[PDB]
């Protein structure tokens, strides 16, 4: 294992107690972590919303620049420092009632970047985007974990975590089999998401002179799926992404291949965005969003 | 494990209550112990002998009594005339490792 | 510039002489080279490799000198160059006399300057002195003649070179080595009531000569005697007359 | 003042043991911990000097184990702790082992986030083999020479190595050898195309030295036993005999036998760039295809391959026109009237 993975872990789960935050005169200071997650328990969401500039504040900053630029290698850390945190306070929530994914929002970055700033030095970091909602596709299922029917010793594997692409399990449910070359997925014990592709655009004001629009895909995963119209300007904060392009295969400049036998595999890729939250920008609930 | 561990046997297979994963494991330690542990009358290491025979004139073979290892754990003796397809097999690890103790990188000779 | 007939020497070329700055404004933090700039993760050791990609600066210390002539100090580019580099020099130049060799010190290189010193003094030694300025040194897979060797001392160097030519017959027969060939063939153990006081005096000379060479060939720079200490030596009995 | 007493001859004591087996209740990972505490207990004594030995002996008084330490306080038939009360040979516990420990105090062992990411900018991440291969940084295998900072902080100053084939030759090694020569050469050459036996050098050195036989005579005349010159002023010579072969005895043994550039350089930078590695390579002799004045002229900071081109050089000719680069040497030219 990672010794800076572990120290990282521990770290973010040490804050999600130890953090407080005042309230200024009016109810002196309480632990603003604690009492979102007393929130969760009340409400029994599957969400938590993190403010960048807390964590900013915390320790100089240098965790927080640590999340932010290496956010996609620390997120398994992070869910487990969290799933901890939940057995600490209150870990009646921990379950479904077989287990219930705790999803983790970061809002508030410091900076908005444009479609047309996208970087690959960005890769895989945390940032915000800004666009126009064009296409919104339907709510359909991905494999969070996947579990499969043995070849030999037909049997079933349960709840084997599924990856960004299709899993084979190493283990047996029977230990003396060590087969795996022929899996059969049962939806049973194989766990889903929420998952939608919105395609969105740049707005009008950001369009430098001549150029025509520049558009980018964002997978909108969790409890954030259909929480945006088409034609709509919203706010997109996530974990920046890559996804493998077999389109470009005629492009000028020499085209990245990998070789095991022969193993070949043309490493060609698009860049795309995985959001973990969206914001835009009777009389009753109406009166009630004004001062 | 404890020597009585041993004694209080439950399976339905002998040799599997030998091959008892954690069970197995008490085995080699208890052979551990019976070979680094049991010494002759007047001081000299009888398992010590026989490893300076071994370091000398390098065979391939260990010339290990049964009556010393009986009156050492009668249990494992047992183990040995009711199932030793199993519990030499691991006799033989543990010997490897006592020699490598005592004389380690024995692998080019054995 | 040494004249005979006056009997008198002078210095003359200072070109790449260096005025001594400020130091500073025990001795092992003396020179573990952590002076000026850049003063005052585990796991990882580079002891027996060298880095495929290197991303690393080197010293940046004076390297000014001749081909041979040059000081351990200066030679491993040990920080803060001491006054006692040129001393080093002054006794380099002593040996270079007794045993007859000029070209004393073929170094074409910093490497052959310190692989010349590692077969003088030995592999150890110069390991401590790279250890004592806060330097890594490592050698293996090189054959030495002396592996370690000539930790006698420096008359047993001198000896087998004087003993080669002596076997050779180099030398003419007025050469003036030869007392020394006998000095250290009577101490190594390996009218003439004139000559009985002539070789007395050339045994006490020859003995004051070598052990002022050793007083001046040691690693250490605090260790190393300054020039006033050279000539408070008992060799030096002819300033006494003052 | 125990450990006076257990300073004395422990250092001489050769009998180090330690028992393992016991019996209780332990579970997985607390018999990791207790092969985590073994280890650090056979660490303890491991540095005492004390030498240890692996199998149980009446000789041998250090045994130590957790449980029955004259415990059992019944009597046993297979036990060495049964024989421990006859031996008479010391027991304590773990426990007990930490307890006497005290008295002896040896340490544990003999973070900073921000300053662990900024050092895994170095050496990439450490989530690595702890082997001896990580195919960043060339191990050696072969006789080779390394210095290196001891923090690592800078390059290293000499990093040498060279394979066995090479060395085949013992007059061309990389690392001169002593090998002497002879009439006064230097020590680490010899005599290449040349032959001390040689009748014409003999004759060619015998006739040198008879040349100069009056200037060496001279010398030792001037210099003999005053340490001065004047003070020499006012017994011709002294020679002390040998049994050494001379110029003159050898030459009569042949006799009988037959009677029957400028000196500075720019200043380089020191990390080369992956891009000159690969070139470095391809690298082919220039003779596929296409006086000793040659220096670097650090007054123009100019490489030239011939001084008197550069000096009529457009650039070193206005360097020369301008006298403000000369004023501090003028202001002590003018000093000395
Ligand atoms: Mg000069
Ligand atoms: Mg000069
Ligand atoms: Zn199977
Ligand atoms: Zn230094
Ligand atoms: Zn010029």
């Amino acid at each position: 294992d990672d010794v800076t993975g572990e120290k990282v872990r521990e770290a973010f789960e040490q804050f999600l107690e130890d953090f407080s935050v005042q309230s200024t005169d009016t109810g002196e200071v309480e632990k603003v972590y604690r009492a979102q997650i007393e929130f969760m328990k009340i409400y029994d969401l599957n969400t938590i919303y993190i403010d960048y500039q807390h964590l900013s504040m915390r320790e100089n900053g240098a965790l927080a620049m640590a999340i932010s630029e290496q956010y996609y290698r620390f997120l398994p850390f992070l869910q487990k420092g969290l799933r901890r945190v939940v057995r600490k306070y209150a870990p009646e929530l921990l379950n479904t009632s077989t287990e219930r994914v705790f999803q983790i929002s970061f809002f508030n970055l410091p900076t908005v970047h444009r479609i047309r700033d996208i970087r690959s030095e960005k890769i895989g970091s945390l940032l915000s985007i800004s666009g126009t909602v064009t296409r919104t596709s339907e709510v359909r299922p991905e494999l969070y974990k996947a579990s499969f029917t043995c070849d030999m010793c037909r049997a079933i594997v349960d709840n084997v975590e599924q990856s960004f692409k299709y899993t084979e399990p190493t283990f047996c449910p029977n230990p003396s089999c060590e087969n795996r070359a022929f899996w059969t997925l049962n939806v049973t014990r194989s766990r889903f998401l929420d998952w939608q592709k919105v395609r969105i655009q740049e707005n009008a004001n950001e369009i430098p002179t001549g150029s025509m629009p520049r558009t980018l895909d964002v997978i909108l995963r969790g409890d954030s799926v259909e929480r945006a119209k088409p034609g709509d300007r919203c706010k997109f904060t996530g974990v920046e992404i890559v996804v493998p392009d077999v389109t470009q295969l005629g492009l000028p400049g020499v085209k990245p291949s990998s070789t095991l036998s022969l193993g070949v595999r043309d490493l060609t890729y698009k860049i795309s965005f995985l959001a973990c939250h969206v914001i835009s920008i009777d009389q009753e609930v109406f009166l009630n969003s004004l001062s | 494990l404890t020597l009585e561990s041993l004694s209080n046997v439950k399976a339905n297979s002998y040799s599997e209550w030998i091959t008892q994963p954690n069970v197995s494991r008490t085995i080699a330690r208890e052979l551990k112990s019976f070979l680094l542990e049991y010494t002759d009358e007047t001081g000299r290491s009888v398992y010590g002998a026989r490893i300076r025979t071994l370091g000398e004139m390098n065979s391939e073979s260990l010339e290990v009594n049964y009556r010393h290892l009986a009156e050492s754990k009668a249990i494992l003796a047992l183990f040995l005339a009711k199932c030793p397809e199993e519990m030499l097999k691991i006799f033989d690890l543990v010997a490897m490792e006592a020699t490598e103790l005592h004389y380690p990188d024995y692998a080019r000779i054995h | 510039l040494f004249n005979l007939e006056l009997g008198r020497g002078v210095l003359v070329d200072f070109g790449l002489a260096e005025a001594q700055m400020d130091y500073k404004s025990n001795h092992e933090q003396f020179c573990p080279c952590i002076m000026r700039n850049q003063y005052s993760v585990n796991g990882v050791d580079l002891t027996k490799g060298y880095p495929k990609n290197e991303t690393r600066r080197i010293k940046r210390a004076n390297r000014a000198g001749t081909r041979g002539f040059r000081a351990p100090e200066v030679l491993m580019k040990c920080g803060a160059q001491s006054t006692k580099i040129d001393i080093w020099s002054v006794g380099v130049i002593l040996l270079s006399l007794l045993g007859r060799r000029f070209p004393m010190f073929q170094s074409l290189d910093d490497a052959d300057s310190l692989l010349e010193l590692c077969t003088i003094f030995g592999w150890k030694e110069l390991r401590k002195c790279a250890a004592l300025h806060g330097l890594g040194f490592e050698a293996s897979g090189l054959i030495w003649d002396k592996p370690n060797g000539y930790s006698n001392g420096l008359k047993e160097f001198v000896y087998d070179l004087l003993n080669k030519e002596c076997t050779i017959g180099t030398f003419p027969e007025y050469s003036v080595a030869f007392e020394t060939f006998g000095f250290l063939q009577q101490e190594l153990h390996d009218d003439a009531y004139e000559l009985k006081k002539y070789q007395e005096e050339i045994w006490s000379d020859h003995y004051w000569c070598f052990q002022v060479l050793e007083q001046c060939f040691e690693m250490d720079p605090q260790k190393r005697s300054s020039a006033e200490d050279l000539l408070k030596t008992p060799f030096f009995n002819e300033l006494n007359e003052n | 003042e125990w450990q006076t007493n257990w300073k004395k001859i422990m250092k001489r004591d050769s009998r180090i043991y330690f028992d393992i087996t016991d019996d209780v209740e332990m579970n997985t990972y607390n018999k990791s911990k207790m092969d985590k505490r073994r280890d650090l207990l056979k660490r303890g004594f491991l540095t005492l000097g004390a030498q240890i030995t692996q199998f149980f002996d009446t000789t041998v008084t250090i045994v130590i184990t957790r449980r029955s330490v004259e415990n059992i306080y019944l009597l046993k038939d297979t036990d060495i702790l049964s024989r421990a009360k006859k031996n008479y040979m010391k027991v304590w516990s773990y426990e007990k082992a930490a307890r006497f420990l005290k008295n002896l105090d040896v340490d544990l062992d003999h973070p900073t986030l921000s300053n662990l990411l900024h050092n895994e900018k170095l050496y990439g991440p450490t989530d690595r083999d702890p082997r001896t291969k990580r195919d960043d940084i060339h191990y050696f295998k072969y006789p080779h020479v390394y210095l290196y900072d001891l923090w690592q902080t800078w390059a290293p100053i000499i990093t040498l190595e060279w394979k066995p084939q090479e060395l085949t030759n013992l007059d061309e090694l990389p690392y001169p050898i002593l090998k002497i020569g002879s009439f006064g050469r230097c020590p680490f050459i010899g005599d290449r195309n040349y032959d001390e036996s040689s009748y014409k050098r003999v004759v060619k050195r015998y006739s040198r030295d008879k040349a100069n036989k009056k200037y060496a005579l001279q010398l030792r005349a001037l210099f003999q036993y005053h340490a001065d010159t004047l003070l020499n002023t006012s017994k011709n010579l002294i020679f002390i005999p040998h049994t050494c072969n001379d110029s003159t005895k050898s030459f009569k043994k042949w006799m009988q036998e037959k009677a029957k550039g400028n000196g500075l350089g720019p200043t380089r930078a020191s990390v080369m760039s992956k891009n000159m590695k690969s070139l470095s390579r391809l690298m082919v002799d220039r003779k596929l295809g296409v006086v000793k004045n040659s220096g670097y002229c650090e007054n123009c900071r100019v490489k030239y391959e011939s001084l008197e081109q550069h000096i009529v050089s457009e650039k070193h000719l206005s360097f020369a026109e301008n006298d403000l680069n000369f004023e501090a040497i003028d202001s002590l030219i003018e000093n000395l009237r």
